[PDB]
């Protein structure tokens, strides 16, 4: 089961610098001596977690001719006082006497903090002496020190400038063909099927980092045992077919994002009546630019990403952003108003921070900053001074000095009037919705579409009741149909109750009669007022 | 013959299949996987809300499973020397894996794992980083397993959550009815109770108990029992306990989740509340249908209405409504005033808004009542922490959450200043009106005001 | 110059918009064309088109208001 270059993908630039390092200085030496300057002798491997970058330094490990020396961080150090930097001492002349061999260390994080923020004094103690040993006076000959690290802004900017650890290769996140060259490595070992589409599951998977793809297939694997726990001749038969292959990819997530993960109720599309319009337009937005960027790069602009919903409360901005979690295709992220705001300073612009680097990581995201008008007001007696920060922050990590690859943020809101005007602005929030109440026909649909799966009777006038309801919303459709069914249910309740007192499915379709009762005491939920406010803020803009 | 084993885990069967199919197959026998040819996962973590038996899991498994077991506390750990934490947990590792393939349980390991950024210390980052390169590294594992729980899992690094090191969360959630009659059945395997109980009507009563809460109610009845035998105290032989007993227990027993918001609430009957019959049966179907029969609403296909609204002149009863219901009904109750959640910290307000909500869905089917809704909920237009405060209740209650079941009772005497997004059908959606009584409601009410009180015949009402 | 002429209170931003939205109208006219020919099987629009810009015309809007724009203005004049 060894381990080679051989059983790594989806990182060519990054393992090709490697190997050219650690293989041209060790198989000849006579061509960089003919050329006169001396080839690097450090590496620092940084990346986020489980990118392969112990997978990286087992192989080169056990790959290479010359002799490894492998030193965990937080190991060196031991109970007696001045041991740690006599072990790094004993391990550096063991090595370099041995051969012109090659140190590698894990989490170095962990024994360079940066030698500021440090108190305990051996932790500075032994940050010096690294630093010493790799830099003094003729110290080293033909030996090469590796590194793996998650976090490379807490090391010393001594330790990180040239000769000590002078280049960063950066191993990061795949794509499409990465993830499909992991995953074929990772299934080679293995007989899997007669029918598997190993490029569809790529393009499936998004925003995975090669340990999740490793996690699916044991997941597919585990699965296909279970479908045989009946039967448990079985173990030369044994394979793994695209329906558990679906099956674990539909239960997969990336690990960056299993903090943020909270359940949603299913909705389909299908669930949404009307809104075609916008429909088609959130289709369409989330799908072409993770579906033909070819298409826009041969045009030559990035396209629009963000979006934002603005209307009376009833209307459907909620359902539509449930619509998009359970119907696309790429990683959704739900976050409150303010569970991103706490007492301590800055910490709120920290959570911030974090959850977009999460979302760009995981990119292809969209984020649905729900409740707009609680994240940023418009501007500014200040409540402690956060607010103004925090919506700065928003604005320019939003639109700063990044590239943006692929987040699209939604906004789900009912008082656009007291939203900054910065946010506004195209390049942001560009794609303004208004989603007005439903018309005869919406409501129609809104209706059928309520009562899809449920007994109802033949008599019942979808149309009429359509007809009747004028100023009606989403929210009081649904209140008169749960109306109805309450009633339906008790009449069934007491009919039973008196049966089987009597003894000691009456009613099997909710009825005219029923929703007679259910709409007698009907109520609108948007006053004219508000409707009007709404239709004001939508006319100053189309009319601008 | 007290040694726990997988009998004695109830009210969780998957939760119990998917930790079985992982831990017991590869030492049963490894021939399946090795012909599968990729090797089954070798970590996981439970996690869950406190007192659900992931512990009692964790000791059935390690005191079941043939291979060698091993145990570290999580602040544990831990010595006075430095480097010394290493030591330990390089050793303990080191000779499970040498031993045999054996189990390694870390309880409370979100003690030990902080999460390795935000603490701002040295020794708790160098054992979290040690942790990390020991589980994945060179040398990764002689076929090894290793098991964790933590009552929350958030304060745990990414880098240990990720796969390789805790892939499976196997989240042991809230029982149910079955669950519940399950674990009253474990747990009354040793007691000569009685021919007349039934288990089954004291799980449905049962609500938002978690098992600890039922081996607690077990414990206060079999106290109860012992009790009543004081004026004798033939007896060790006669001992039992009673579906009396069992009745007592229940009434005195709550929910560990709700004891931090348990308040006293004065004993009304509907009798006491004179008139508004059709308010108290409308209110009684709201509350019980939902609970009682959810079978019948699934057949249907459509979720019930949670909300209602109380609007008056002062003075009419809705606090003796609110009351009553907190008296006589079947779910959990928990009141909160109206500025009771406001601080003067920085989102300190929404924090306990959310802790609030989330307590609430989590020990559901239960009652909230909002007291001053006026006060708590006011319009749009100090920071505008009101304005946050609103906006954080508005998308908890109605934003992308499974809504199980809150049953959201608001009380008030001024309507108009509440915003019209709370009105919202689907969060207050029935607005029931309490007028002034009339002739026969004043008669009703006085009669009930006077139910218990000496008056003379003379009087006339 | 007669789209820069009709616009005046808009921006780059809003003109940018603008640009974006007509590629994505040709991109979507695109790949509309593609999936029908190869339906009916089993680059029709390599410019953008004045329809496309018009479209976009019709939908785009303004990122400011005048009585926003004003505030700037006052300020310039304070010193
Ligand atoms: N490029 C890759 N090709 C194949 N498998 C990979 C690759 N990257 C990661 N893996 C798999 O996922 C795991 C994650 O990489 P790993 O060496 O554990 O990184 P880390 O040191 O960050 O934990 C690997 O051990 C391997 O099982
Ligand atoms: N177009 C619609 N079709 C079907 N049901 C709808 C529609 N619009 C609204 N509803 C119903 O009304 C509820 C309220 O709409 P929602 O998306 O939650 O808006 P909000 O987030 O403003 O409260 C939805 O959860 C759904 O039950
Ligand atoms: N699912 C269960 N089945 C049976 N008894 C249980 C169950 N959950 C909890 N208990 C009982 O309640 C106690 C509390 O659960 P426990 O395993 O100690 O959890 P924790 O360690 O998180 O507090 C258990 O020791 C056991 O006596
Ligand atoms: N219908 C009634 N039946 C019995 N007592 C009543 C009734 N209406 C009012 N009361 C008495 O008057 C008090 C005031 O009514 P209550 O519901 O508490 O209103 P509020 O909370 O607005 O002050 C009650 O607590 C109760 O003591
Ligand atoms: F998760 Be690895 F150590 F980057
Ligand atoms: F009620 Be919605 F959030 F506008
Ligand atoms: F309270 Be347990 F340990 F989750
Ligand atoms: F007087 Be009540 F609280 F409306
Ligand atoms: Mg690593
Ligand atoms: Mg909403
Ligand atoms: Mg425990």
């Amino acid at each position: 089961n060894e381990v080679g270059y051989d059983d790594i993908g989806g990182c060519r630039k990054q393992l090709a610098q490697i190997k050219e390092m650690v293989e041209l200085p060790l198989r000849h030496p006579a061509l960089f001596k003919a050329i006169g300057v001396k080839p690097p002798r450090g590496i620092l491997l940084y990346g986020p977690p489980g990118t392969g970058k112990t997978l990286i330094a087992r192989a080169v490990a056990n790959e290479t001719g010359a002799f490894f020396f492998l030193i965990n961080g937080p190991e060196i150090m031991s109970k007696l006082a001045g041991e740690s930097e006599s072990n790094l001492r004993k391990a550096f002349e063991e090595a370099e006497k041995n051969a012109p061999a090659i140190i590698f260390i894990d989490e170095l994080d962990a024994i360079a903090p940066k030698r500021e923020k440090t108190h305990g004094e051996v932790e500075r103690r032994i940050v010096s002496q690294l630093l010493t040993l790799m830099d003094g006076l003729k110290q080293r000959a033909h030996v090469i020190v590796m590194a793996a690290t998650n976090r490379p802004n807490s090391i010393d900017p001594a330790l990180r400038r040239f000769g000590r650890f002078d280049r960063e290769v950066d191993i990061g996140i795949p794509d499409a063909t990465g993830r499909l060259e992991i995953l074929q490595i990772h299934t080679k070992n293995m007989k899997l099927a007669d029918d598997v589409d190993l490029e569809q599951v790529a393009n499936e998977t998004h925003g995975h980092v090669g340990a999740d793809l490793a996690a699916l297939c044991s997941e597919a694997a585990l699965q296909a045992i279970r479908k045989k726990m009946d039967l448990i001749e079985v173990m030369n038969s044994l394979a793994v077919t695209m329906d558990d292959f679906r099956w674990a990819l539909s239960q997969s997530n990336p690990s960056a994002l299993r903090e943020t993960v909270v359940e949603v109720p299913q909705v389909t599309w299908e669930d949404i009546g009307g809104l075609e319009d916008v429909k088609r337009e959130l289709q369409e937005l989330v799908q072409y630019p993770v579906e033909h960027p070819d298409k826009f790069l041969k045009f030559g602009m990035t396209p629009s990403k963000g979006v934002l919903f603005y209307g009376p409360p009833g209307c459907g901005k909620t359902l539509l952003a449930k619509a998009i979690a359970n119907e696309c295709q790429a990683n959704f992220i739900s976050i409150k108003g303010p569970e991103l705001l706490t007492m301590w300073f800055g910490e709120s612009e920290a959570n911030v921070r974090e959850i977009f680097d999460k979302a760009r990581q995981a990119a292809p995201c969209v984020l649905f900053f729900d409740e707009l008008d609680s994240i940023a007001k418009a501007r500014g007696g200040d409540g402690g001074g956060a607010a103004d920060r925090v919506i700065n922050q928003i604005l320019t990590e939003m639109d700063g000095m990044s590239t943006k690859k692929n987040v699209f943020i939604i906004g789900a809101t009912n008082r656009p009037d007291i939203i900054d005007p910065a946010i506004l602005r195209p390049g942001r929030l560009d794609q303004l919705i208004y989603i007005p109440l439903p018309d005869e026909k919406s409501r129609v649909a809104i209706l059928k579409a309520n009562l899809r799966k449920s007994p109802v009777a033949k008599d019942v006038d979808l149309e009429f009741l359509a007809k009747m309801t004028n100023g009606f919303s989403g929210a009081d459709l649904t209140e008169i149909c749960q109306r109805a069914c309450k009633l339906a249910i008790r009449e069934s309740i007491e009919s039973e109750i008196r049966r089987e007192r009597e003894r000691q499915d009456p009613v099997p379709e909710i009825r005219r009669d029923h929703f007679e009762e259910a709409m007698r005491f009907a109520r609108r939920s948007v006053s004219d007022n508000d409707i009007r406010k709404y239709e004001m803020f939508a006319q100053t803009l189309q009319q601008s | 013959l007290n040694e726990v084993g997988y009998d004695d885990i109830g009210g969780c069967r998957k939760q119990l299949a998917q930790i079985k199919e992982m831990v017991e197959l590869p030492l049963r026998h490894p021939a399946l996987f090795k012909a599968i040819g990729v090797k089954p996962p070798r970590g996981i973590l439970l996690y869950g809300p406190p007192g659900t038996g992931k512990t009692l899991i964790a000791r059935a498994v390690a005191n079941e499973t043939g291979a060698f077991f091993f145990l570290i506390n999580g602040p544990e750990i831990m010595s006075k020397l430095a480097g010394e934490s290493e030591s330990n947990l390089r050793k303990a590792f080191e000779e499970a894996e040498k031993n045999a393939p054996a189990i390694i349980f870390i309880d409370e390991l979100d003690a030990i794992a902080p999460k390795r950024e935000k603490t701002h210390g040295e020794v708790e980052r160098r054992i979290v980083s040690q942790l990390l390169t020991l589980m994945d590294g060179l040398k990764q594992r002689a076929h090894v397993i290793v098991m964790a729980a933590t009552n929350r899992p958030n304060s745990i690094d990414p880098a240990l959550r990720r796969f390789g090191r805790f892939d499976r969360e196997v989240d042991i959630g809230i029982p149910d009815a079955t669950g519940r009659l399950e674990i009253l059945q474990i747990h009354t395997k040793n007691m000569k109770l009685a021919d007349d109980v039934d288990l089954e009507q004291v799980a449905n009563e049962t609500h938002g108990h978690v098992g600890a809460d039922l081996a607690a109610l077990c414990s206060e009845a079999a106290l109860q029992a012992i009790r009543k035998k004081m004026d004798l105290i033939e007896v060790m032989n006669s001992l039992a306990v009673t579906m009396d007993d069992f009745r007592w227990a229940l009434s005195q027993s709550n929910p560990s989740a709700l004891r931090e918001t348990v308040v006293e609430v004065p004993q009304v009957t509907w009798e006491d509340i004179g008139g508004l019959e059709d308010v108290k049966r409308e209110l009684q179907e709201l509350v019980q249908y939902p609970v009682e029969h959810p079978d019948k609403f699934l057949k249907f296909g459509m979720t019930p209405s949670k909300g209602v609204l109380f609007y008056g002149p002062p003075g009419c009863g809705k606090t003796l409504l609110a009351k009553a219901i907190a008296n006589e009904c079947q779910a959990n109750f928990i009141s909160i005033k109206g500025p009771e959640l406001l601080t003067m910290w920085f989102g300190e307000s929404e924090a306990n808004v959310r802790e609030i909500f989330d307590k609430a869905r989590q020990a559901a089917p239960c009652v909230l009542f909002f007291d001053e809704l006026d006060s708590i909920a006011k319009a749009r237009g100090g920071g505008g922490a009101a304005d946050r405060v609103i906006n954080q209740i508005l998308t908890e209650m109605d934003g992308m959450s499974t809504k199980k079941n809150v049953f959201i009772i608001g009380a008030t005497n001024r309507p108009d200043i509440i915003d019209p997004a709370i009105l919202r059908p689907g969060r207050l959606d029935q607005l029931i009106y309490i007028p002034l009584p009339d002739e026969k409601s004043r008669v009703a009410i006085l009669k009930a005001n006077l139910r218990k009180s000496p008056v003379a015949k003379d009087v006339d009402l």
